[PDB]
């Protein structure tokens, strides 16, 4: 029963992506979401059997994956809470992306292949998440990887797209780089992969630096951060994906299974990022790049709160699971405006008339995000908030972190929805078939449940701070929810353009860091085999 | 340790002999030795025959302590995935045997160049112990962290 | 298929080869002029 | 054995026989019956002889043949892999010619001693000469190159071999004999040194690959390579074990400046025959590092690596000898819009060249797994070298792929039934290893 | 005293030299492109820029 | 002869100093020679002989 | 002005005669262009253009020496720390002047 999810995805992909030719636009359009829907009924099991019932399960699929003298890895599947939570959570949103892709991508020519290439996205998602051992997560890792590869760059003739491919896959192998050392440090002094025996109390500084620098690859945090952005030109449901679960979680969830991180590193680290990514959605003038700022921004709190307190992993998770749901919901949402208005720019949205579905869900997910009271995110986000207070750094940045973030978020709300329409008078349209409202009412159902049934077992337990202490990261919401909707100014036009340029990292690396690269090209070739050992 | 010539040619002969007696009856574990050919030779290389015999007993040596490996892996595992949340305290024996079974296996053959595969940290805290005994038996400051009780969940 | 006898004939005819080879590789001058080092060869000379 | 020797040596002997209109096919039956003798050898291979599997001698120390874990392992791809040499070429001279080479390479890999060794090699020198040097499509720089740098090679292997003939009296393997000399080790080393390609005596290769046919390219990559590995397991490693652990340190200096210098050297490529062999050359570094640590867990890992790069480098260099016959051009600037106008070659391309970067389902994660983890066993700062840099790979992985993926193209350029059934075999092989059938 | 180095052909000058005409890509134009290079400038609070931008009322 | 006498000079007079029997002893001596034999010689002469 | 070549059939024959042009592996290939090849060509034939000066001799030494020692002096360190943790005497390395003559640890020895 566990393992039918993976093979209902991994079919799928096959199936689109292989035979086609035979299926058509419409049988992928049929057997992506009939797979994702059979894959979360096996989800919704597996969940209702590991986490409410506590019963891990082991699945051991062959042994001697690689039987090389002593090392010994087996392919095996381990279902663990985390992995139920994480397992049910992505197949929940794949299957809402694959509902959506039916009429959005419609209008491109390899309908099949996306689908496909969703579908083994997925499935590698959960090979990464179920994993037993160091390697199965490696295994998961790169096919993400590799995926999101091949799915940022769907449109080669632009060389942006290309680009932002290419990007992704370089810092995404530095960062695996990084892992693949740490998993052989943690083999040679404990003598296995598999995560029971991973276990070690002290561990060299040296492991936990490699950890946390393959883990901030792909949860992108400081330094790193480059290719989320750039990885806007992938069509929508790609972003919905990658940002919203697949990802930006895995960083997370590698920290969070194994506890081998260092408190003062994370921390700051985390803090930095949810700062930095503040102040640049803020510059932002695209509406999907406004969204993977407050991707980045929320991904600095979960690092944060893994130093706050050791409940700070089961908190880092909460808000991972009630963050991928509201997150896609804003993706999707955005995609469909854009479908909708021809635009990608803030300045020309404005108040229409449209689908009542799309405009409440857009504006739940923006409340979501922004904290609203008695919300899924507003306890995930509380739970980090209040539990952070110890360390007094982490808390003020992260408190301003959350002004920033309502800034934004506030400003966004308004430009889409209350401001006057800025487009141009022209024909425009984009029609909603009742596939997509399904999809929505799914992200609704999700948001809905995660009120309900919580994200840690810890949120509701009583942080013992004083009422003013409680109730800051509420009012510091509405502060910055006020001087959104106001649009006013914030900083000079020094800063404002400094956040424009996303604090110059990716300038740095083009004039210093390529240049070296290419010198040490040039040294190399044309100095050396080429030049001073070559022939007349 | 001196070995003249005589000796030399005395255990030749006696080699010569031992492959006589296994050319004997056809064996077919011939090169899947139980017992090693004894000896106190400077160099293995000097006597062929010894070198070979003793080559093949390392190797199904070896062959064993992966497959034992395996086996302890295989309880740990189990254990591991029984008890719960009471592993830390049920499983630190079987852990420790386990982490034994794997040092033997990679330190017997690590090769001229490699290092001792220390599995368990146990000797990295057993010189933390004795860097402690000394700084404090001669007043100095130790800047090292002290041995620990548990650095892994075994040793 | 008796793979130990077969070992130990490939062996012993390695031996066997590496020895004589060794025998043939111990040469004395053959000078006619070298007497000294050739006394006890049984040599005619027509001069 | 036996069988397998007795088809190498029929392999040529029959093209002397036939019609001169039948030789492709006859040559084609001969190579697919060579394959089925190397699988009746590999069933005739008893795993309880720990040793070697099997050994035969033809009346001399020069004709003793025997099959080991890395001879075994590189005669089945040499076998393997000759067919789709033999279906593309054409032309009895050029058959004659890789038919000579193929049996010189298979009798090298199986023999025992060092002096015959020398001889069966060495012996493919003319014939690469002749074959890299063309009438139209060759280069006789690319021909002097290669021709100069193998004879150096060999006759110091050669002075080598010499030496212990002498002084030990014998010269076969299966003779244990050490030695402590670093002179005699620097002569085993330096061919080792020049035909696994290693900073500063890589030259060779890229000419000799890019002026070389499709045949002699997938062969050369494929096992020509390989030969390092078995001299250095059968006829360095048991006799100058001391001098390469006295050593290591230059040897590892020299192994990490190879791949450094070559990854970098790969980033100024605009041919794409140029960019494949300088991937092999980067590849070659951790394979010789890992052996030369001496350990159970390197030599296996380098064989197992030298497997994965005779799977994975022969299929990019038949993709891109398609791509040229289709296209007539090598370099990557005119090549584009290749996703859209070639969908079949595109997926095949693609998929090679994720198995060139080591992903997991591919044989190369598994072989550089184990590679690393031999480094780490010997230094944890030694693995760590080698898993950095594996980053310059990427980038110009993705720079190729990035403008071969998408443009303006007016030419259908796709493979036809032939290009898809030579590349068949080499794609199951390929995800049959991936899955750990190693 | 006539040497090998009188007769060796030293690399001290280039065999090939360049072609001096070098093909420019085509780009967008930009029509002002002056770098900043100063963070805190007059430029940003000029009185030009408080008439047009600052001021009016929105 | 002036430059052999460079050679022979700077090799006694380093093994002297060092007093050990030492290669060093012959590639300063020869660094020095090829020193000499380059002393105006165009830009590569003098890196390429004292090597030499 | 095109034909097909190729036959299924295989009845095929080359119309060497024929006015209109056969469409053969020949119609796909790409139309070269004067200035890229000349680019081909200086980018392969860059040896030409080679000169040494103090800033090609800076460059070289500076990188390529400059890995090479640093390398060299990284695996001497690990190597000083392998025999250090391993408690095997000082190794006579190549170029380093020990008076110890270990070079192979003995595997019947306890070290
Ligand atoms: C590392 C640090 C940075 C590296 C270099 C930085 C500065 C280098 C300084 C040296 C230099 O400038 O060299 C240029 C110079 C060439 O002159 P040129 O200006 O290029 O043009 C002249 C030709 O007409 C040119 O005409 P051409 O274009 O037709 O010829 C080109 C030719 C010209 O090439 C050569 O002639 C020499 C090629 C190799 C030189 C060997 C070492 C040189 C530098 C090493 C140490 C440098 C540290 C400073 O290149 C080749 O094709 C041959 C190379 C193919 C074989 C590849 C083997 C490589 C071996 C070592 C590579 C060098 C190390 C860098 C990579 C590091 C990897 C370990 O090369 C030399 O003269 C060699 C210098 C030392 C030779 C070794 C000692 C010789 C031993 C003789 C003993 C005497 C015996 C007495 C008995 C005699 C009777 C028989
Ligand atoms: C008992 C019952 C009967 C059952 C049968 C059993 C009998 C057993 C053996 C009997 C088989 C007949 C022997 C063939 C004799 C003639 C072969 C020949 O002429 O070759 C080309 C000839 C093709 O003739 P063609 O196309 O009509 O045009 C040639 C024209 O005459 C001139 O054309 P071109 O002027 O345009 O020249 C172009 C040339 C391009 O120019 C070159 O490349 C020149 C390169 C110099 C030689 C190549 C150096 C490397 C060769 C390595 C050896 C190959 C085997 C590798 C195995 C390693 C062995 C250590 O390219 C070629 O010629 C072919 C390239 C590759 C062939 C080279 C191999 C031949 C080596 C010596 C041939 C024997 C001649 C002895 C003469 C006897 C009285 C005169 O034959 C072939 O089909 C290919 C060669 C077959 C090689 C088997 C011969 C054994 C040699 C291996 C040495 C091992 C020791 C011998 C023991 C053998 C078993 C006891
Ligand atoms: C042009 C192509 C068009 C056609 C496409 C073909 C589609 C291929 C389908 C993909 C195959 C996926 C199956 C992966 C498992 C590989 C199957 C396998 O290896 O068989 C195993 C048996 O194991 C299984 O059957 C696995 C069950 C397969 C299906 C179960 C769930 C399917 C979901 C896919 C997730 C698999 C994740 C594994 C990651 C490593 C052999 O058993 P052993 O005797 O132990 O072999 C020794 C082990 N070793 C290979 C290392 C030597
Ligand atoms: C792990 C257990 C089960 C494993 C299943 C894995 C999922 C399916 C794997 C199928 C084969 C793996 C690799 C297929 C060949 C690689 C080429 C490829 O994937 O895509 C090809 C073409 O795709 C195919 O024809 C075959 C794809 C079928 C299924 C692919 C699913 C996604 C691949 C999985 C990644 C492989 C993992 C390797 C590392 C873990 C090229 O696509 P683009 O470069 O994007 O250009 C297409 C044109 N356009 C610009 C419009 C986008
Ligand atoms: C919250 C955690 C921290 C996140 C990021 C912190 C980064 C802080 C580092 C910057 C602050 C110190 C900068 C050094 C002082 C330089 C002052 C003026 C700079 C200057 O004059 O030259 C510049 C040198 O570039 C440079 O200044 C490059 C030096 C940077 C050091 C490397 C640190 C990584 C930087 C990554 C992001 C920083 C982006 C902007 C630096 C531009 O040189 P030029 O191109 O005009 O020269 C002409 C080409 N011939
Ligand atoms: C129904 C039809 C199915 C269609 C497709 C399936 C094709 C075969 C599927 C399963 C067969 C697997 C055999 C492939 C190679 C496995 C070799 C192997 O692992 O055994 C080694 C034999 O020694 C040896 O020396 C073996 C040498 C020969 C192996 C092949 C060498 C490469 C040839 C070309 C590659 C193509 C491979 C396919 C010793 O294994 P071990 O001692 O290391 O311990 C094992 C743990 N690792
Ligand atoms: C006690 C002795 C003291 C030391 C004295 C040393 C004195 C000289 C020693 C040098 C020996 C090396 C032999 C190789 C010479 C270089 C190649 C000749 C250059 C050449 O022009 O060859 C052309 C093509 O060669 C090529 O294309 C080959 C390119 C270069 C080959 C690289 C050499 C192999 C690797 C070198 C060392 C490797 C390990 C060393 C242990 C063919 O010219 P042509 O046919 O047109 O004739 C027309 C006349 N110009
Ligand atoms: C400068 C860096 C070195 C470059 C090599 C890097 C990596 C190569 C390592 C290869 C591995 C095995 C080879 C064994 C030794 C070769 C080089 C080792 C380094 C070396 O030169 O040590 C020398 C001794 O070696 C010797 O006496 C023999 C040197 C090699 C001879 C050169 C050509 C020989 C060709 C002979 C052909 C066949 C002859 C067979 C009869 C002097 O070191 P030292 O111990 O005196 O320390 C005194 C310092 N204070
Ligand atoms: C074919 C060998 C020719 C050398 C090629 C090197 C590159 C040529 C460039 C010209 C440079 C002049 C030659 C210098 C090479 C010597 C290596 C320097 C190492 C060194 O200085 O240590 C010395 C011993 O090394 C030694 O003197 C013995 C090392 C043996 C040299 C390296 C042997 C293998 C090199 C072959 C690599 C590839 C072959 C292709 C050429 C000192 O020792 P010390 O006893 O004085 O201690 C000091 C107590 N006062
Ligand atoms: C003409 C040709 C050459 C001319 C130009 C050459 C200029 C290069 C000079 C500096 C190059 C880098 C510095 C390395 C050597 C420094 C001095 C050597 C002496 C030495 O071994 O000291 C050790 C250096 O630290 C070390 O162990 C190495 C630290 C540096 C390695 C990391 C730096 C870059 C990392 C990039 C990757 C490269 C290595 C990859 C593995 C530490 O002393 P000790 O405790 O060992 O005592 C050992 C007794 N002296």
């Amino acid at each position: 029963m566990f393992l039918l999810a993976v093979y209902f995805l991994f079919f799928s992909a096959i199936a689109n992506g292989f035979f086609g030719r035979y299926l058509g636009v419409r049988g992928s359009q049929l057997l992506g979401p009939s797979a994702l829907f059979l894959a979360l009924l096996c989800s919704g099991t597996i969940f209702y059997e590991v986490c409410i019932q506590g019963c891990s399960t082991n699945i051991k699929l062959f042994e001697n994956f690689v039987y090389s003298n002593e090392l010994n890895v087996s392919a095996s599947f381990l279902y663990d809470p985390l992995a139920a939570t994480m397992t049910l959570t992505v197949v929940w949103i794949s299957c809402a992306v694959h509902a959506y892709q039916n009429l959005y991508m419609r209008g491109d020519g390899s309908q099949t292949l996306f689908t496909s290439y969703l579908s083994a996205f997925t499935g590698f998602m959960l090979i990464l998440v179920a994993g037993q051992n160091l390697v199965m997560l490696f295994i998961g890792w790169e096919g993400i990887g590799v995926c999101s590869y091949l799915l940022i760059g769907y449109y080669g003739s632009r060389v942006s797209a290309v680009k932002s491919a290419n990007k992704s896959l370089i810092v995404n192998k530095i960062s695996d780089g990084f892992l693949l050392g740490s998993m052989l440090y943690l083999w040679f002094y404990t003598g296995s992969f598999s995560y029971c025996s991973l276990a070690t109390f002290q561990i060299p500084d040296v492991v936990s630096i490699l950890v946390l620098l393959g883990a901030i690859g792909k949860s992108s945090q400081l330094f790193f951060h480059v290719w989320l952005a750039d990885a806007m030109e992938g069509p929508t449901p790609v972003s919905a994906l990658i940002h919203a679960a697949t990802l930006v979680t895995a960083g997370i969830y590698v920290l969070c299974k194994l506890n081998l991180h260092s408190q003062s590193a994370v921390g700051i680290l985390g803090a930095a990022t949810a700062l930095m990514g503040g102040l640049f959605g803020l510059a932002a003038n695209d509406l999907k790049r406004v969204i993977a700022f407050s991707t980045c921004s929320q991904l600095g709190y979960m690092m944060a709160v893994l130093s706050t307190c050791d409940d700070g992993a089961d908190f880092a998770m909460g808000h991972l699971v009630s963050h991928a749901g509201f997150k896609a919901t804003l993706f999707l949402s955005a995609g469909l405006s854009i479908a909708k208005e021809n635009n990608n720019f803030l300045n020309r949205y404005g108040s229409r008339q449209g689908s009542p579905t799309l405009s409440f869900a857009t504006t739940i997910a923006s409340l979501n995000l922004l904290g609203f009271p008695e919300l899924g995110g507003f306890y995930s986000k509380e739970s980090i908030l209040n539990n952070a207070y110890i360390n007094q750094g982490v808390s003020i940045i992260l408190t301003l972190a959350t002004f920033l973030t309502a800034f934004y978020t506030s400003k966004v709300l308004a430009q889409l929805y209350l401001f006057p329409y800025g487009n141009g008078r022209q024909q425009k349209s984009f029609d909603i078939d009742a596939t997509t409202l399904i999809c929505f009412g799914l992200l609704l159902s999700e948001m809905l449940l995660r009120i309900f049934t919580g994200s840690s077992l810890s949120q509701n337990m009583t942080t013992n701070l004083p009422a003013h202490i409680k109730n800051l990261p509420f009012w510091v919401a509405l502060s910055g929810a006020l001087s959104g909707l106001a649009t006013t100014n914030l900083f000079s036009s020094n800063f404002m353009r400094f956040f424009g340029n996303r604090g110059g990292f990716d300038v740095f690396y083009a004039r210093k860091c390529s240049n070296v690269f290419y010198h040490n090209a040039y040294v190399s070739y044309t100095l050396l085999d080429r030049g001073f050992l070559k022939l007349y | 340790t001196t070995a003249t010539i005589e000796e030399r040619r005395a255990f030749h002969k006696e080699v010569l002999d031992i492959v006589q007696s296994k050319l004997a009856n056809k064996n077919s574990e011939w090169a899947r030795p139980e017992e090693p050919i004894l000896h106190n030779l400077k160099s293995e290389k000097e006597e062929p025959h010894v070198y070979y015999h003793n080559n093949n007993f390392r190797v199904t040596r070896q062959l064993i302590h992966f497959e034992k490996t395996k086996i302890f892996e295989d309880e740990l595992d189990k254990c591991m995935r029984t008890h719960g949340e009471a592993k830390y305290r049920k499983c630190q024996e079987i852990a420790k045997r386990f982490q034994a079974s794997c040092r033997v296996a990679s330190n017997l053959e690590r090769g001229p160049n490699a290092r001792k595969r220390d599995v368990g940290f146990i000797y990295q805290n057993n010189k933390l112990r004795e860097l402690e005994k000394d700084a404090k038996e001669l007043g100095l400051n130790n800047p090292f962290p002290p041995s620990s009780p548990r650095t892994t969940i075994g040793y | 298929v008796d793979s130990q006898a077969e070992w130990y004939a490939e062996y012993d005819k390695l031996e066997k080869a590496r020895q004589k080879r060794r025998i043939w590789k111990w040469r004395d001058s053959d000078s006619r002029d070298e007497y000294a080092i050739n006394a006890e060869e049984p040599v005619i000379y027509i001069r | 054995m036996s069988l397998y020797l007795f088809m190498l040596f029929l392999q040529p002997l029959s093209l002397s026989f036939v019609s001169r209109s039948f030789s492709k096919i006859s040559s084609l039956m001969m190579s697919f019956a060579t394959l089925w003798s190397a699988v009746y050898m590999w069933f005739t291979s008893n795993g309880a002889n720990q040793t070697f599997y099997q050994v035969v001698s033809w009346g001399s120390d020069w004709s003793t043949f025997g099959v080991c874990y890395t001879s075994l392992y590189i005669s089945l791809l040499c076998a393997f892999i000759f067919p789709i040499c033999v279906i593309l070429v054409q032309g009895y001279r050029a058959l004659s010619i890789l038919i000579c080479i193929q049996t010189a390479v298979s009798l090298s890999i199986v023999s025992l001693h060092m002096l015959a060794f020398y001889a069966l090699f060495e012996s493919s020198l003319l014939l690469f000469f002749i074959l890299i040097g063309r009438r139209k499509y060759g280069s006789l720089s690319a021909a002097y190159n290669i021709s100069i740098y193998t004879f150096i090679s060999a006759l110091g292997f050669l002075i080598s071999a010499f030496w212990l003939n002498w002084s030990f009296g014998s010269v076969c393997a299966l003779l244990p004999n050490e030695e402590a000399n670093s002179f005699v080790a620097f002569g085993i080393f330096i061919l080792l040194w020049v035909k696994a390609p290693l900073v500063p005596f890589h030259l060779w290769l890229p000419e000799a690959h890019v002026y070389a046919p499709t045949a002699g390219s997938v062969l050369l990559a494929g096992v020509l390579l390989k030969i390092s590995i078995v001299g250095l397991h059968v006829f360095f490693l048991p006799i100058c074990a001391s001098s390469i652990v006295k050593a290591f340190p230059l040897i590892l200096s020299i192994c990490l400046g190879s791949f450094i210098f070559s990854s970098f050297s790969t980033l100024k490529q605009i041919d794409l025959k140029k960019i494949v062999a300088y991937s092999s050359i980067s590849h070659m570094a951790i394979v010789f590092l890992s052996s030369a640590t001496n350990s159970g867990l390197g030599i296996q890992g380098a064989v197992l690596y030298c497997i994965a790069h005779g799977l994975i480098s022969p299929g990019l260099f038949l993709l891109v000898g398609i791509l040229y016959k289709n296209t007539n051009t090598k370099l990557v600037f005119y090549l584009r819009g290749l996703s859209q106008q070639a969908p079949v070659w595109w997926s095949v391309w693609v998929f090679f060249m994720l198995g060139n970067l080591a992903f997991p389902l591919f044989p190369n994660f598994i072989a550089e797994v184990v590679c690393l983890s031999a480094l780490f066993k010997n230094h944890e700062l030694y693995a760590y070298a080698f898993i950095f840099f594996s980053f310059v790979g990427t980038v110009y992985s993705s720079t190729v792929l990035g403008r071969l993926k998408g443009g303006v193209s007016s030419q259908c350029v796709d493979a036809s039934r032939l290009d898809v059934i030579s590349w068949n075999p080499l794609v199951l092989a390929t995800v049959v290893t991936g899955i750990g059938y190693m | 005293v006539k040497t090998l180095a009188d007769y060796i052909h030293w690399r001290n000058k280039p065999s090939s030299i360049p072609p001096v005409d070098e093909y420019r890509p085509p780009v967008p134009l930009v029509n002002y492109d002056k770098l900043s290079t100063q963070f805190f400038s007059k430029l940003d609070n000029d009185p030009v820029i408080n008439r047009v931008l600052r001021a009016p009322k929105v | 002869t002036l430059l052999g006498a460079i050679f022979c000079a700077t090799d006694a007079l380093y093994e002297n100093y060092s007093g050990k029997k030492s290669y060093t002893s012959g590639m300063v001596a020869g660094a020095a020679t090829g020193a000499v034999f380059a002393i105006g010689r165009p830009l590569p002469q003098p890196l390429v002989w004292p090597l030499v | 002005s095109s034909r097909i070549a190729g036959d299924t059939t295989g009845k095929y024959t080359p119309n060497i005669f024929s006015p209109e042009t056969p469409m053969d592996r020949s119609f796909s290939h790409v139309p070269k262009n004067p200035f890229w090849e000349a680019w081909v060509f200086r980018r392969d034939n860059i040896q030409r253009e080679f000169v040494w000066t103090w800033q090609t001799i800076f460059d070289l030494a500076t990188f390529v020496g400059g890995l090479y020692v640093a390398m060299y002096a990284t695996a001497s360190f690990c190597s000083r720390q392998n025999d250090k943790r391993n408690g095997y005497p000082e190794r006579n390395y190549y170029f380093s002047d020990s008076k110890s003559n270990f070079v192979i640890p003995d595997e019947r020895e306890f070290y």
